[PDB]
């Protein structure tokens, strides 16, 4: 009954090396004839085999990433291990390990997996803009941006609490220049826009920013 | 289908001396492990067959040892080293592999003799025989070793056809002879149109053909 | 090489049955065995189908496994569909020394009306524009399946770089929204005549568009 | 003392579909791993086996069968299957349990020019049975005259040849084909995996 | 000792069916194929069916293909031939061969073993009792110093009949022809002997014939014409 488990470290600056290892409980590398791969799957995309390994002496490296990958294994305290050199906005994702009773087989036992996020970008706060109404009859749509923030965490709010109907506040995403961004949006009536003010409260607690924006036509 | 050609069916033999048989396929035997499936059997008179030879020279228990099985490709041999007179009857040959599995046409062992002509009788039919309004005339040819005979039936010197049946016996196991009956039938009435009925017989014992006739009411 | 292309998306009522096709580009799908894992959010893959028609210790016989090498295809099924089996589903194979992972299918077992999206397409706004940046933004809303596709264009040229988009998320209507980004520079945001954010969603495809003017 | 799966694999000359090799294996230990870990073979299916429990089985005779088709007919080796090979060349059972194995030959069995010692049956007058071999040359009768078999008129000459050329497409390319074909009966076994 | 006994067979009429039964002993049945071959009256051997040690697989004959099935019982070593559709060019002696030990997929020599074969005549001619005419000694069969005389036994449609002279008494120098089948359906003989030609006054000639089938007993006294 064979368990494993990814180790190492969650963010990896760009151009950087990757370095992955898998310890095993319950069975022995070398004594086992197993095979021993590692999977990949960016966030919100599908899986993606980048290689496996047998202690025979064989390995077996996704083609798209040979000159980047190494794979190895030590008997001495029973791990294999990963390493992905020149490393790019394009390497986020959560990497498994998992094994294979015999070329061609499927992929019995899995890792929980681990995220890497690939990112130079040291703790900084939001730059929040806003998304001016525009639209539907008697339902604009109306929002807030929220730029570049290092720090994953961000919560948001529109008047100060007295306003959740309508309102939905979408997950970050990762660019390519390493920061999140996300974005707040809430659908009110296109009568209510002239009186109505719309204010988005964003605070951001890492950097220590509190920012309150409001959202006007024009 | 393939098919399994055998040595001429007539095979005299001399007792004491060897005699051989030859199959031969219409293609080539060897199966896709490099054995030829090719049985002998051998058939005595009033018998149900038994297996001589398997694998084409494999001698099946029992078998005396002057029996022998030679071939590759498509032809085939089985050899008898000293003809004995338990060896008569019909050989016949098989594959074992191609599905439609046929055998050959067999081949009739019989003993060699010196040559007898036939004695030749005639029987007109009983006056019973008449009352049923048929009349059934046999000639008998006895004690010939040739089995090859020709009789014709001549009635007031035309000959005779579709008219008659012939009948041959077994080889004789005292003096390696044949005997034929061929009977001729005719309606009472068409019986009764004519005087002459004769027999003509021809064979490598007689050194011209013989005539044996009756004329009604005599 | 070869690839396994899966649907993006297939969706079903509880106790129905659903079909998943997955198809080799090149090479025949029956060369070497085929695996369907179930991916549930957050978790590691788990092996439904192996050897192509073989279910492991554990899953149920509701899933079966077939080739159809008329099509080079393979096929995962799900009769007596349960709401547990709300999932992503993937492929995979192995041929030269490659094993391939098929693009995956976002199983749905349905729970409520299908609902088409809102989209809406915010222009990049006159604050960020004097910060020397610019950004697209479009916001899908309210639409039941919670699948989604998204594709940008310049005047009907595929726009590529510079594309995120979220998976879509449940909200408090119930139902789904997503949202997607097209980072720009002010050069480029007023070198085209229009830019497009097209949303694809059930087989049908809305598409909103933003001019610089 | 091992198996001669390598007297198999590796013999320098593999036969004509149409006259596929049989060897008979038997007392001998087999490292099937050998074969399915083997990441040269293009194709590799066991039926009413999983290969995992190969090194764990122990059979009476093992009946390794070996022809070379070409790449896009190697999809009818297996059970159940029709088409020019199924039908008249070499024919699998439906009950099959057993392994189909392939890799591509084009840099052994391919010269320039064609090699034309690889040949196949076009024509036969019914269905091989499973396992069936025929080797025959008789011209068929595809038409209502009949043949006198010297000539080919109408009436074909039964055996084609594959045009083997290195340049062809894969699915024209030599294919060196195994079938292991595992027998149990109720005799004591000789052919046992290293874990058994 | 190995032991395949078949029955069943018999005088089927045209468009009809009968089984046959093989009865195998002093061999596990189990464990070998079977077949059924037939051998038409002065014809060769045409093989019929093949059945797989475990009842997996029937192969047929294109001749009976459709019309015959073969079946075996394990559990009480029997092989079976249904023929059904019976047609004129089925009438044969059929026996049973044993098979291969094991899957006539790999192990392919058989035939070591063959019953004693069932008859099976296909024919429409009701059952019927010879006439017995006498072959009269003449000198037209006297030659020199002997005298042939016989029987003529016709117009008798089941195949088995038996002729002995003078009670089993003679029995030097008799020939009995085989049957032959005439135009009408029905089997004519005749049986035969050669006397010393003096005797002929003095001692007194008769054929017995049985026919079985019919159950027929003439005695026919055979004496020289005037
Ligand atoms: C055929 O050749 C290899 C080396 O060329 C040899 O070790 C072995 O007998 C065979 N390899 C297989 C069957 O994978």
């Amino acid at each position: 009954q064979v368990q494993l488990q990814e180790s190492g470290p969650r963010l990896v600056k760009p151009s950087e090396t990757l370095s992955l290892t898998c310890t095993v409980s319950g069975g022995s590398i070398s004594g086992s004839n197993y095979f021993w791969g590692w999977i990949r799957q960016p966030p919100g995309k599908g899986l993606e085999w980048i290689g496996t390994i047998y202690y025979g002496g064989s390995t077996y490296y996704n083609p798209s990433l040979k000159s980047r990958v190494t794979i190895s294994v030590d008997t001495s305290e029973n791990q294999f291990s990963l390493k992905l050199s020149s490393v790019t906005a394009a390497d986020t994702a959560v990497y498994y390990c998992a094994n294979l009773a015999w070329l061609r087989g499927y992929f019995d036992y899995w890792g929980q997996g681990t995220l890497v996020t690939v990112s130079s970008a040291s703790t900084k706060g939001p730059s929040v803009f806003p998304l001016a109404p525009s639209s539907s009859g008697g339902t604009a749509a109306l929002g807030c941006l929220v730029k570049d923030y290092f720090p994953e965490p961000v919560t948001v709010s529109w008047n100060s609490g007295a306003l959740t109907s309508g309102v939905h506040t979408f997950p970050a995403v990762l660019q390519s220049s390493g920061l999140y961004s996300l974005s707040s949006v809430v659908t009110v009536p296109s009568s209510s826009l002239g009186t109505q003010t719309y204010i988005c409260n964003v605070n951001h607690k890492p950097s220590n920013t509190k920012v309150d924006k409001k959202v006007e036509p024009k | 289908d393939v098919v399994m050609t055998q040595s001429p069916l007539s095979l005299p033999v001399t007792l004491g001396q060897p005699a051989s048989i030859s199959c031969r396929s219409s293609q080539s035997l060897e199966y896709s492990d490099g054995n030829t499936y090719l049985n002998w059997f051998q058939q005595r008179p009033g018998q149900s067959p038994r297996r001589l030879i398997y694998k084409v020279s494999k001698r099946d228990s029992g078998v005396p040892d002057r029996f022998s099985g030679s071939g590759s490709g498509s032809d085939f041999t089985l050899k008898i080293s000293r003809v004995e007179a338990e060896d008569v009857g019909v050989y016949y040959c098989m594959q074992g592999t191609h599905w439609p599995l046929t055998f050959g046409g067999g081949t009739k062992v019989e003993i060699k003799r010196t040559v007898a002509a036939p004695s030749v009788f005639i029987f007109p039919p009983s006056d019973e025989q008449l009352k049923s309004g048929t009349a059934s005339v046999v000639c008998l040819l006895n004690n010939f070793y040739p089995r090859e005979a020709k009789v014709q039936w001549k009635v007031d010197n035309a000959l005779q056809s579709g008219n008659s049946q012939e009948s041959v016996t077994e080889q004789d196991s005292k003096d390696s002879t044949y005997s034929l009956s061929s009977t001729l039938t005719l309606s009472k009435a068409d019986y009764e149109k004519h005087k002459v009925y004769a027999c003509e017989v021809t064979h490598q014992g007689l050194s011209s053909p013989v005539t044996k006739s009756f004329n009604r009411g005599e | 090489n070869f690839m396994l292309t899966q649907p993006h998306s297939v969706s079903e009522s509880p106790g129905k049955t659903v079909t998943i096709s997955c198809t080799r580009s090149s090479g025949s799908i029956a060369s070497n065995y085929v695996q369907w894992y179930q991916q549930r959010p957050g978790s590691a893959p788990t092996t439904v189908i192996y050897e192509d028609n073989q279910r492991p210790s554990g899953v149920p016989d509701r899933f079966s496994g077939s080739i159809d090498s008329s099509s080079n295809s393979v096929s995962l099924t799900i009769s007596g569909l349960k709401t547990e089996d709300e999932a992503d589903y993937y492929c995979q194979s192995y041929d030269s020394s490659n094993w391939v992972f098929g693009g995956g299918t976002k199983l749905t077992v349905l729970g409520q009306p299908k609902a088409a999206p809102s989209v809406t397409l915010f222009p990049p706004s006159s604050e960020e524009l004097q910060a020397n940046k610019a950004t697209l933004v479009c916001l899908i809303s309210d639409f039941y399946p919670g699948a989604v596709t998204v594709a940008w264009k310049a005047d009907s040229s595929p726009v590529k770089a510079g594309v995120e988009t979220t998976t879509p998320s449940k909200q408090s209507n119930n139902k789904y929204a997503a949202s997607s980004y097209l980072s720009l520079t002010p050069e480029q945001w007023k070198s085209h005549r229009s830019y497009s954010c097209q949303v694809t969603h059930e087989g049908s495809t809305v598409e909103k568009t933003v001019a610089p003017t | 003392n091992l198996c001669p799966f390598g007297e198999v694999f590796n013999a320098t000359r593999f036969a004509s579909v149409y006259a596929w090799n049989r060897k008979r294996i038997s007392n001998c230990v087999a490292d099937y791993s050998v074969l399915y870990n083997s990441a040269s073979f293009s194709t590799f299916k066991c039926y009413g086996v999983s290969p995992t429990k190969l090194n764990d089985l122990c059979f009476t005779n093992v009946y390794a069968d070996s022809f070379v088709i070409r790449g896009d007919e190697v999809r009818q080796i297996a059970p159940g299957q029709t088409g020019k090979i199924a039908d008249y060349n070499y024919k699998l059972p439906d009950d099959f349990t057993g392994c189909v194995i392939a890799w591509n030959s084009n840099n052994l069995d391919s010269k320039v020019g064609g090699n034309y010692n690889y040949l196949y049956r076009l024509f036969r007058k019914s269905n091989l049975k499973p396992f069936e071999r025929d080797i025959s040359t008789e011209i068929y009768q595809a038409g209502s005259t009949p043949c006198n078999g010297v000539e080919g008129f109408n009436c074909y000459f039964p055996l084609q040849s594959y045009g083997f050329q290195p340049t062809n497409g894969v699915g024209y390319q030599p294919y060196r084909v195994v079938v292991l074909s595992f027998e149990l009966l109720h005799a004591p076994a000789t052919v046992c995996g290293p874990g058994s």
